[PDB]
């Protein structure tokens, strides 16, 4: 039996896709958003009379195991030097394994920092952190 | 929705195992790494539509004799509770809903709308294959059938679509109370020939891989983990030993119960007071 | 098996009024 | 037997409710309040002569498992871009499972930051932190 | 208030289990995931008002023979102390209070007040269903009965209310000394038919889910955790094996004792001194 | 002061257990959660002044037969060292001191002072009930008796006070060398009737709760922890089984020894030097 | 036997009392004091010639399990909004279980911040931090 | 056998003494000293030509279990308020258990901060941190 009213997402029901290509052996991803809320304090009140949105900052991180082929450097998505200046924006999509419907998409993603670890006793891993213009959860049912 | 992992395993294994053993190409793909001898012997014995020998699957402690040439043996194993929500609340529903169904349905013409018919009524429509209805199409569900505007879509009068939907049970509303359970189930293949056991284990692994695309365990039995034991002689008291390699499968499911609510507000009595 | 852990008194048998070792003539 | 004089609250006796809707598969929530107490120090004393309240800052966090439906983004409570500017305030209520009486309510809640984690070996989780105008524990017996 | 988890379990299980097995709709809801055969066999055997076969529940080591067609077996298990407070202090009370009671009580008219009668006196009123008395209503409790102003509420002269309240024992006051105990209790279903055992375990899980709304364990036995063992042959020396799947239930309760105080201050002796 | 936990346990248990079983009100308070049947049976058997049946307590491995209707069995268990101080130093004392005593003592009139008499001399006065002597009262202790100014307190000539004090042994001074020990002691109730064992365990728990207010373990045996085992058949070789539920009690105590010092300085020899 | 010359305090020999009321199910408490000692350094010395006391700052924290009744909010000791401004000072006493004698008392306590945690798998807890004017250990034997 | 040429100090061969009184149930103590060394860098050198001592700062901490009697507050060594201003300096001595010879002594100790922890499941502990003028290791053999 399978009652959809209580289902949740997991690692086996999600795909990470770039330019249609599913990135392989991807391990984890985290998303952050900051609206920069600030309160307004009058003289005759310790309490904040109201809150206001001021600034939108958002970053997304991706952890991956470096495949011998189609690594982020080979794919051209990342960069290692002045080649970065010629790299255009990208959109990173999280799409449902079952229906292939979209769960959340990040628009105008741009790379922030690049990390790779070479270790003796463990598989090679690399991490990338992007900064995006806007997020979207459209194209739903 | 109480979960019976063993019955689900049996129902998934039997037709899928039969289909996999039906054809030789899939088996050759599976047994690529094995040597020629064992591969071809297993193919001769079990593979093919016209195979004389056949595998079987069943639960443990059967009172009857069970075939030990090649058999899949299941036993329930342990279980544990791992996570909970506040008040044991899992979800809230306005309309009682049963299982999630997938049905193929060819498009049909109605005087104002193209429609798809379905076997049973609809509680909620999840997805229609390769379609993203816009406002112009004005997607509407009316019990058994789903419908969209005829005129601008008239090229697709016979679209061979398929539908993922959910059954409708009642119009009542309630709360879902339950928790998550982390369960372990043991599966072992039996054979007096060790090579047959090895090939059987490989086939088991492949069908477990294939199952991950199934709707039910995508919705109910997420977080599948596997663990394999050592090849051991299951029995020594017979004329010849039984050899089997137990495997442990883990799953996470949400045991839950629907608690109905009879309270429905339809009127308001806003009145002041005097002193 | 012997009765050590739990002990109950001897059962209350119904007696007979016939004197034991009774002379007859 | 059940003597109410010693009972305490737990995860099985509490409900988290928004707009009447009980949020599903909610895991944890934390509440913080800062009165900004400061002391007054005279010249002829090392000791603080008195303390005074100056500023009221309060935040509440919520941790949840992303259900496939009715997630914070789908519910409209959260936001992912400029849609936030059209989102009005909300009130988050913690209500007793037994009696349905209120334990504590936060008024004028506003969103501060949004976090979601996609991971391979674990169920998806998301975290939200709100900033509220005032708290209340009224409507008691 | 010393806690006897086993007796509470028995008292909760027996009427609730009987009610669940009374009707077929609830059982069908419970056994949704099981196959047709076992579901219908269990329904035929045990379900329904006129069921010929019947389940039973009892503690372990009974000197008499116990029915092994379907039975719930309980044993006490281990326990541990997990948390403490300063001076072992849990709470302070001014009036001795017993259990928390829920009673239905229809409203009544009194010359100045609407009132509800109750079985026993009141130590403290927790809640009246769907009511939030204001200052105008001037809610007052006077022993057995609770009362509110007649005039402005006169529309509700026969309100079919229900009350959650607490018994009153004495007017004395004291301190509550005790700690928290984390206890484990084992429950296992027995049946010579394994399918019956599986269905019995599912029913047990459902009633454990349902119990979480109970007043007593909401107030006394919070933090319920579950753990399931493997299906094992309980006995092999009979003509046929006994099959059962033990389950472990965990609870947290506050063992405590009321320490009375005889000290009551009613006068003050503020006098100065001279030298 | 070497600690014998078993003897202290026995001395605390015997009179306290007898007093608890003396009256019915306390027992009814204890057994509130139990069912009517077992509660009333235990009350009939053991409770009351005129009870015919009686419980007993003793150490393990007694060469004589021991009553198995209801008995408290003690065994010493393990122990461990947990914490230490620098140089194993625990405390320093100027006057040798023994146990801490509590004595009731009615006030008495002396020509200049009100006084309380005591059984034995005083090494140190900890507390006098409901009194906080000021400078004016000039509290002084002179061996057996404690005294305060007569005139301004003359209203209290017969004050029914009680005293917490410490014995005096010698005028010598020394150092206390020792460490802390974390000890475990096992206690189990025995009965061929399981319900009697359950009630006995509950009574044991209550008296352990009550003991926490005792002077000795407040001063010597802090940090009490409890742990309960499962109900198990202690013996099967008799005509009927013995049933008991072991309990483990933990304590923390300071094993220490007084090291006397004979060095006492009473003169000084400050002299300069020349070259 | 019980030689008082070596006894120490523990959780079973202490009571936490406010306004005579013993707070129930209290778990822990910590006390801090800062005299703000500073040294005086001359030109002709690296060593500090002397130390001097300058400023007295002290805080006390309390951890508790939220009872369904008599919680810090219900007792009126804490506050959740502008109600704080009408809350007067309090004195928090640590008193001996055995003798009911005082061990240490904090005078003129004022609330600094308020924390409460709602969690699924554990009992509810709340934490309060106070700032006090002075401490005292008087009223001894 | 006991060859003194390799012996080391431990907790069982040390005593902590104040004013001749051995403090009881003392658990640990740490000592810190900072000479404030700084280098001198010329224009024509990246290397530091020399180092110089500038400032002497030193603190000592003591951890103790609060005995019911002779605690640091009762002894008068510590303080809880303005009573501190009348407290004179002290000397804290670490002396050998075997010979009663001195190992290290701190002169002109002054109190910096005071910490005490009340906990339910553990024995009460208190911590004090002192600031001292000078240290000495004289009076040796």
């Amino acid at each position: 039996a399978s009652e959809a009213k209580q289902t949740v997402h997991t690692g086996n029901t999600v795909l990470l896709m770039i330019k249609g290509k599913p990135v392989g052996r991807a391990q984890s991803a985290s998303g952050q958003r900051e609206y920069g809320t600030t309160g307004v304090y009058e003289i005759g009140s310790i309490m904040p009379q109201e809150h206001v949105y001021l600034r939108y900052e958002g970053t997304i991180t991706v952890e991956r195991l470096r495949m011998k082929k189609e690594n982020f450097a080979d794919l051209g998505y990342a960069s290692l030097g002045e080649e970065i200046l010629k790299k255009d924006i990208i959109d990173i999509l999280v799409v449902d394994n079952l229906t292939k419907q979209v769960i959340i998409s990040y628009h105008g993603c741009s790379a922030n920092n690049y990390n790779e670890t070479w270790q003796t006793n463990e598989i090679v891993t690399e991490e990338i952190e992007f900064s995006y213009l806007t997020a979207s959860d459209k194209a739903r049912t | 929705a109480i979960t019976s992992v063993d019955s689900y395993l049996l129902s998934e294994i039997k037709p899928r195992l039969n289909t996999v053993l039906e054809n030789c190409y899939i088996i050759d793909e599976v047994l690529k790494d094995f040597d020629y001898q064992t591969r071809e012997s297993f193919k001769e014995a079990f593979c093919g539509k016209n195979a004389q020998h056949e595998v079987t699957v069943g639960f443990n402690f059967p009172k009857f004799k069970n075939n030990y040439e090649a058999h899949y043996l299941i036993q329930l194993g342990q279980g544990q509770e791992t996570k909970n929500s506040l008040g044991s609340i899992q979800s809230s529903y306005f309309e009682a809903t049963g299982d999630t169904l997938v049905e193929s349905s060819t498009a049909i013409r109605e005087d104002d709308k193209l429609v798809f018919t379905v076997s049973k009524p609809i509680g909620e429509l999840i997805k229609v294959e390769d379609i993203e209805f816009a406002k112009y199409d004005n997607l509407q569900v009316e019990g058994n059938k789903v419908s969209f505007k005829y005129q601008t879509n008239e090229d697709y009068e016979n679209y061979n679509a398929n539908i993922i939907f959910t059954e409708k049970k009642n119009d009542s509303k309630g709360l879902v109370k339950g928790f998550t359970v982390e369960e372990q189930v043991t599966v072992v293949g039996l054979s007096f020939n060790v090579d047959v056991a090895r090939c059987l284990d490989a086939v088991l692994k492949m069908i477990l891989i294939s199952m991950r695309d199934s709707i039910e365990e995508q919705q109910t039995f997420q977080l599948q983990n596997l663990s394999f034991g050592d090849i051991a002689p299951i029995i020594e008291d017979g004329d010849s030993m039984i050899f089997g390699r137990p495997t442990i499968i883990k799953y996470t499911s949400s045991l839950d119960l629907d608690y109905t609510i009879t309270q429905d507000i339809n009127k308001l009595t806003f009145k002041e007071r005097k002193d | 098996k012997r009765e050590d852990v739990i002990v109950l008194q001897d059962p209350y048998k119904v007696n007979d009024g016939i004197e034991e070792d009774l002379e007859i003539q």
